[PDB]
């Protein structure tokens, strides 16, 4: 009953690497993405529900930010007004195109802006006084299986990361106890709040990059829809709520190669264990789509537990994998593609 | 001089190591305290050969071997036993905790904190050598140390020493018998790392040796000692051409040129035919024509694979004792006449031979008989491709459900290290199908 | 030097431990004064796992006794092997729990956990390495259930990369001994499903049946029942403190027996039990133990595996024995009884052998099993729970100590969400 949609995007060569003469490794024949290197006798193929070829502007299948939205994220706002919940995952590795496909640039905007603007500018054509709309917004992170609010200011003292608790409400579903939920009227408010949040998000320096994310960041939008129908009296007799989760995940971080010790290793293991649970849950939702009695392991990791009511039932789930085409990044791209395959193995 | 360093990794490697050193001391005349009475008997003679032991001025003979475990239990029996005054007391134990059947704890987490100390003694051992040949690595697949620690060590030794023979003696997993639920993972992940770095990997299975100890020797309650004592003779046959004299010597650098066509297809087998009790030692001629035929029958392989489901690529034959070469040529002619024993079209020769004059030695307290002649056979077949599939098929099931993966991720691994290791073994299945194809031109 | 820290909470845990030390000291040779009076040398080589040195070659164990009332503590000290306990480790208080989980988890246990963590920290930093912990307690009261679970929650935060075993004594199906077993057990499963790595479910009706129709005892008192649990405890930790041809620590079994992180509730067992008259009519061999260890009349879980399937099993043997026998028999079990085993695990058996057996026998064995049949224990509690929770019967004694109804439904669902994780692996297709 629930439909998972995996989409995979390839970035184009950097300016730093178009001059350094990196060797292209990922190709496509339109449908399937193939990975080849001259050294190997073997070439691996990957067929996905959607491939967004962004390598060469002169392609007959180029995928700009106006296409990755219209093909993937736009059918998720079309479903939120029906009164059902949505999830959108962003997986990759540092240098893949995750923060460019999600948020974007000053004049080349990703999914969050093209989604929020298409939300607020799509209810202002059906905002009567009979039907109304209220939007609230939360933004938290999972770091070592511990929830943290990012929109709360620190002070002048020691550790100011206050851990919160995930409880299970009997009727609605799981929720965090003590999370700042803020009300929003425009896109600019979301922009200010997110800009305030991504400076508190956990980041450490590793061999891959100066600033690698070490936490699963979760951005929520709760939408209420109050309708007034005549039941012979006063009319307030309707409200259906819809939840929109957009989540930026962390990378796998092979701890074999990066000789990690201490908190990084710790962090690494945590992220590796969450990605293992998430993958399993995503692959247990696909079996239901075909049809089979199956059990979803939601209470194995906190992220899959907070989003139980946005992953199963009448809910739509999207997943954008990002991969680099360079030969220096070939064990990371392969791991990304192998992780995306098990999601959709229909 | 002709020198070899032995490394015993984990419980299996170390226990097999014990067996091997009890056999090495008796052939040469070394008492367990490291002394030789021949020093008094005849002056100026080499019996405790410098290939396996280093000498002092006090007339001691200290073995060129290193034992490593991660738990102190198995190596604390060598310090508190008969052979305590023989080994250099730097027997590496990383006590703290072992790998507990996890490849990851033997590779990175607990596998580190001890490898540098292992390679330091391996440098001190090689610097004492006046030109060494290679390394003998005894470990088992399936255990967390035998797989992980070995795969890490093999990769460092590939940088430090480089163009040296790295021969492995490993206990491969049985298809039915097993002592763990994670032998498939710990095998497929060891192969991915110990295939670009090994030079030859001799395999033995416990189930194959149980059936021998039952059928051939009439033992229906065998233990690991009666199992290690054959593994001792197989290593002694390989290592005899460096220690003892003979007509056709066969050094260690010859195997990898004889039995390894391609750099990924280097997984030969082993068998030791005259496995006889004292009661059936009589009623038997024990000639080359009987033994060599006994090395080619499935009921006397030390690995549980039917070679009639495949084709032999190469076969070394290392004879010990009173053996004339003509009796080998006639035997190989007979083996080539038969249609069951089938070879590739790209190897008509397919036979390397070595002969050494020194017969085996009978251990006191053994189930093996005294013999005037003994034979080994180190073969390369495609039938091994029917075992690597089984270990893969098991891997295909659990990893479908992602079982016993949390335990690996929890000690510094990825989900993609399994897919990358499982995809490398699906290529090694296609190569063994390529080599068996009829050639054309 | 692997080291175990042994906490013991409540009457059940304290009596079982008092019998367990009587058992281990016999295994190493220590007397009630703390002095070694043994015969062999292997008794002292690895004695660190359970004891610490003292002045005059005396050995003091790592016991952390806990109780909310002093009555059970006084009995251990005024007993046979009570002078082998550091008096600063009898951490207790007044104002008992009242068979109430709240009093032992929020009111009268929170004011004492900070004094148990002192002895934990002092007995753990005085240890070169540490394989983990192990607790003995009961999911039928408030002290063992409440003040035990909290200690686990507070040890995982401190020592997360170490083992937390728990030799728990679960409720019984037919006849109860407390009227608030369902609540006090569900609210502990809620804290033993997220914070532990090995949980060994023991039930007392199974031990009565063992004492009755396997041992032929007509007056089985609790000392005889703990004599059985002390045997299993001894068996899990035999290959750390003695040598063998195939060794198995705690983590080795946890890595074999736990496919998914939540299903770590096992059903233990011990062989041989021979009833003093059939001692001279039985053979001391491997198959005679393997047939007794897989029979449902010898397990301590009160759950028939024939109503379920094995996911993994373990066999810790003790004695000079052949490995071929073990491998062959454990293959025959899977071959003959494939319906009682899972298909997506090819080999469900883990084997271990130790060379030094229990002082009076030539061979001993110990059995651990992960079966779906464990759901029968939980599926019953949730049937009792919801029968008493629909009417809010005994709840004001829980809300009056600082709890909410939302903390009950939470515990009600997880357990159910655990049964579905077991019933997923029950039928063949
Ligand atoms: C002639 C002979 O073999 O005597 C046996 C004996 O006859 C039987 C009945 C013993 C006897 O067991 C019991 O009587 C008993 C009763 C209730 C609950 C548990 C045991 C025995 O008492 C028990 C005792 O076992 C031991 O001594 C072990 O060391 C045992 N520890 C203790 O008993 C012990 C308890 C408190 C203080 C000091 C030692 C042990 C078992 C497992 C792991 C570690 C230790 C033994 C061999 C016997 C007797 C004495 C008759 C058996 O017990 C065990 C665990 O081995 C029951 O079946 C076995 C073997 C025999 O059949
Ligand atoms: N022939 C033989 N096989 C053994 C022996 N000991 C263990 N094995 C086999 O080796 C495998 C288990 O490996 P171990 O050697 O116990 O593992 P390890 O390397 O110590 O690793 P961990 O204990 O997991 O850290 C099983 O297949 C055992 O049957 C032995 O003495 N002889
Ligand atoms: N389709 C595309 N077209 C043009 N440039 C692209 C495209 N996709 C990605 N890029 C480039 O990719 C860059 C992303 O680099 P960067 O800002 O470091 O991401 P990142 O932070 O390393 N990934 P992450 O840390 O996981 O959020 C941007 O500067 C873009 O110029
Ligand atoms: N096996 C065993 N069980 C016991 C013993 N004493 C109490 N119990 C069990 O423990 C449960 C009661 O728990 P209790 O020990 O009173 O909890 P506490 O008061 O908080 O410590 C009952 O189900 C009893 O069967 C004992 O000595 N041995
Ligand atoms: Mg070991």
């Amino acid at each position: 009953n629930s439909q998972v949609t995996v989409a995979v995007r390839v970035r184009p060569f950097s300016k730093r690497e178009k001059t350094e003469k990196a060797s292209q490794v990922v190709f496509t024949n339109g449908e399937e993405i193939t990975v080849e290197h001259p050294d190997m006798k073997q070439v691996y193929s990957f067929i996905y529900d959607v491939s967004f070829w962004s390598f060469d502007e002169c392609h007959p299948g180029y995928a700009s930010q106006t296409t990755v939205y219209e093909t993937l994220a736009a059918p998720l706002l079309d479903r939120a007004f029906e009164g059902y919940n949505t999830c959108l995952f962003a997986y990759g590795q540092t240098g893949s195109g995750k923060s460019y496909t999600m948020m974007g640039l000053n004049e080349e905007p990703g999914i969050i802006p093209r989604f929020c603007e298409d939300l607020f500018a799509q209810i202002a054509k059906k905002q009567t006084s009979e039907v109304s709309y209220h939007l609230e917004m939360s933004f938290f992170e999972v770091y070592n299986e511990k929830i943290h609010d990012l929109l709360v200011c620190k002070g002048e003292n020691g550790q100011r990361k206050q851990p919160l608790r995930a409880r299970e409400h009997p009727v609605s579903g799981p929720y965090v106890e003590g999370l700042s939920m803020n009300v929003v009227s425009s896109y600019s408010d979301i922009q200010s709040w997110l800009e305030l949040g991504n400076k508190q998000r956990a980041t450490a320096a590793t061999g891959m990059n100066d600033k690698s994310s070490r936490s699963h960041s979760v951005f929520t939008l709760v939408m209420t829809q109050t309708k007034t129908e005549v039941v012979e009296g006063e009319e307030h007799d309707h409200r259906i709520t819809s939840r929109i989760n957009l989540v930026d995940l962390a990378g796998s971080e092979r701890c074999s190669t990066a000789h990690s010790s201490g908190q990084r290793l710790k962090e690494g293991v945590s992220i590796n264990k969450s990605l293992l649970t998430l993958g399993k849950v995503i692959s247990a939702l696909s079996e239901q789509a075909n049809g089979k009695r199956v059990f979803i392991p939601y209470r194995e990791s906190t992220l899959t537990w907070l989003l139980k009511e946005s992953l199963g039932g009448n809910s739509k789930t999207a997943m954008i994998a990002t991969v680099s085409p360079a030969a220096s990044n070939i064990e990371e791209t392969l791991s990304t593609l192998r992780y995306a395959t098990q999601a959709r193995l229909i | 001089m002709r020198e070899c360093i032995s490394i015993h990794v984990g419980q299996a490697g170390v226990q097999i190591g014990n067996a091997c050193w009890e056999l090495y001391c008796l052939e040469h005349g070394i008492q367990p305290d490291g002394q030789m009475p021949s020093d008094k008997t005849i002056g100026g003679g080499d019996d405790s050969f410098n290939t396996f032991f280093s000498e002092t001025g006090a007339g001691k003979h200290v073995p060129r071997a290193v034992f490593v475990d991660l738990e102190p239990t198995v190596i604390d029996e060598v310090r508190t036993g008969t052979y305590r005054q023989l080994f250099h007391p730097e027997q590496l134990i990383t006590g703290k905790e072992d790998a507990a059947n996890n490849y990851a704890r033997g590779h990175y987490t607990i596998g580190k904190e001890i490898i540098d100390l292992v390679l330091d003694r391996i440098r001190k051992l090689a610097d004492q050598c006046t030109g060494l040949q290679g390394f003998l690595v005894f470990h088992s697949f399936g255990g967390g140390t035998g797989s992980g620690f070995t795969s890490l060590l093999m990769e460092r030794l590939s940088v430090d020493y480089g163009k040296k023979s790295k021969l492995e003696f490993s206990i491969y997993p049985a298809p039915q018998v097993s002592t763990a639920v994670v032998e498939p993972y710990n095998s497929i992940l060891t192969t991915h790392t110990t295939l670009e770095h090994s030079d030859c990997a001799f395999m033995v299975d416990n189930e194959a040796i149980y059936d021998i100890c039952r059928r051939n020797l009439d033992i229906e309650r065998p233990t690991y000692t009666n199992l290690n004592r054959l593994i001792s003779q197989i290593v002694s046959s390989i290592t005899a051409s460096l220690r003892f004299d003979g007509a056709l010597n066969v050094d260690l650098t010859e195997f990898q040129t004889n039995l390894v066509p391609y750099p990924r297809i280097h997984f030969p087998l082993a068998t030791y035919a005259p496995v006889i009790s004292a009661e059936k030692a009589y009623h038997e001629q024990l000639s080359v024509a009987e033994i060599t035929n006994a090395c080619f029958e499935p009921a006397n392989q030390m690995v549980k694979c039917d070679p009639r489901h495949g084709k032999y690529m190469a076969c070394c034959l290392l004879y010990r004792g009173d053996v004339v070469p003509k009796d080998v040529n006639a035997a190989i002619a007979t083996i080539k006449t038969k249609r069951s024993i089938q070879f590739v079209d790209w190897c008509p020769t397919g036979f390397k031979v070595g002969i050494n004059y020194q017969p085996p030695t009978v251990v006191p307290g053994g189930d093996l008989a005294k013999v005037q002649r003994a034979v080994c056979m180190l073969s390369n077949t495609t039938a091994i491709a029917e075992a690597w599939a089984r270990l893969d098929h098991k891997f295909d099931l659990m990893y479908a459900k992602r079982a016993f993966v949390h335990w690996y991720v929890g000690e510094g691994m990825e989900e993609g290290e399994f897919s990358e290791a499982r995809e490398d073994m699906a290529a090694l299945e296609k190569d063994y199908e390529e080599v068996g194809v009829d050639s054309v031109e | 030097m692997r080291e175990i820290v042994h906490i013991q909470a409540g009457q059940c845990g304290n009596q079982i431990g008092a019998k367990f030390w009587e058992v281990i000291s016999d295994e190493h040779g220590i007397d009630p004064t703390g002095s070694y009076h043994g015969d062999s040398d292997l008794q002292l080589e690895r004695i660190n796992v359970y004891y610490n040195e003292a002045t005059g070659n005396k050995y003091v164990p790592r016991a952390i006794l806990v109780d909310l009332e002093p009555g059970t503590m006084d009995s251990v000290r005024s007993g046979p092997f009570g002078q082998i306990f550091r008096p600063d480790n009898f951490v207790f208080g007044q104002s008992g729990a009242g068979n109430n989980w709240a009093k032992g988890h929020y009111t009268e246990g929170a004011e004492l956990v900070d004094s148990v963590l002192d002895v934990v920290r002092k007995e753990s930093e005085s240890c070169d390495c540490l394989q983990g912990f192990q607790l003995t307690h009961s999911l039928g009261g408030g002290t063992g259930s409440g003040m035990g679970t909290l200690l686990i929650s507070k040890i995982r935060e401190e020592y997360p990369d170490r083992i937390m075993n728990t030799f728990s004594v679960m409720p019984s199906p037919k006849v109860s001994d407390t009227v608030v077993e369902p609540y006090n057990a569900t609210l502990s499963v809620h804290q033993l499903v997220e914070n532990t790595d090995e949980t060994y479910c023991i039930d007392n009706e199974a031990l009565y049946d063992i004492c009755f129709r396997t041992l032929k005892l007509t007056t089985p008192t609790y000392g005889d029942l703990n004599h059985l649990v002390s045997a299993t405890m001894s068996g899990v930790t035999t290959c750390l403190r003695f040598p063998g041809q195939l060794n198995a620590d705690l983590r080795k079994l946890a890595v074999n027996m736990v496919p998914f992180p939540r299903l770590h509730f096992f059903m233990p067992g011990f062989a041989p039990l021979t009833s003093r008259g059939s001692q001279q009519y039985r053979a001391l061999t491997v198959p005679e133990l393997t047939q007794q260890m897989f029979d449902s009349k010898n397990m301590m879980a009160a759950c028939d595996p024939r109503h379920g399937r094995y996911l993994t099993v373990a066999a810790i043997f003790r004695g000079r024995m052949s490995m071929k026998e073990v491998d062959e028999q454990m293959l025959n079990v899977q071959n003959k009884n494939s319906s009682y085993f899972v298909e997506w695990i090819p080999n469900n058996v883990k084997t271990a052998v130790c060379d030094i057996p229990p002082r009076g026998l030539k061979m001993s064995a110990t059995f651990i099993g992960n079966s779906t049949a464990i759901q029968e224990l939980f599926k019953r509690i949730s049937e009792q729970f919801t029968a008493m929770f629909r009417r809010k019967a005994f709840l004001h004694w829980y809300t009056g100590e600082g709890m909410d109804e939302m903390e009950f439904t939470e515990a009600e669902s997880n357990m159910n969400d655990l049964v579905s994780e077991y019933q997923q692996y029950q039928d063949a297709t």
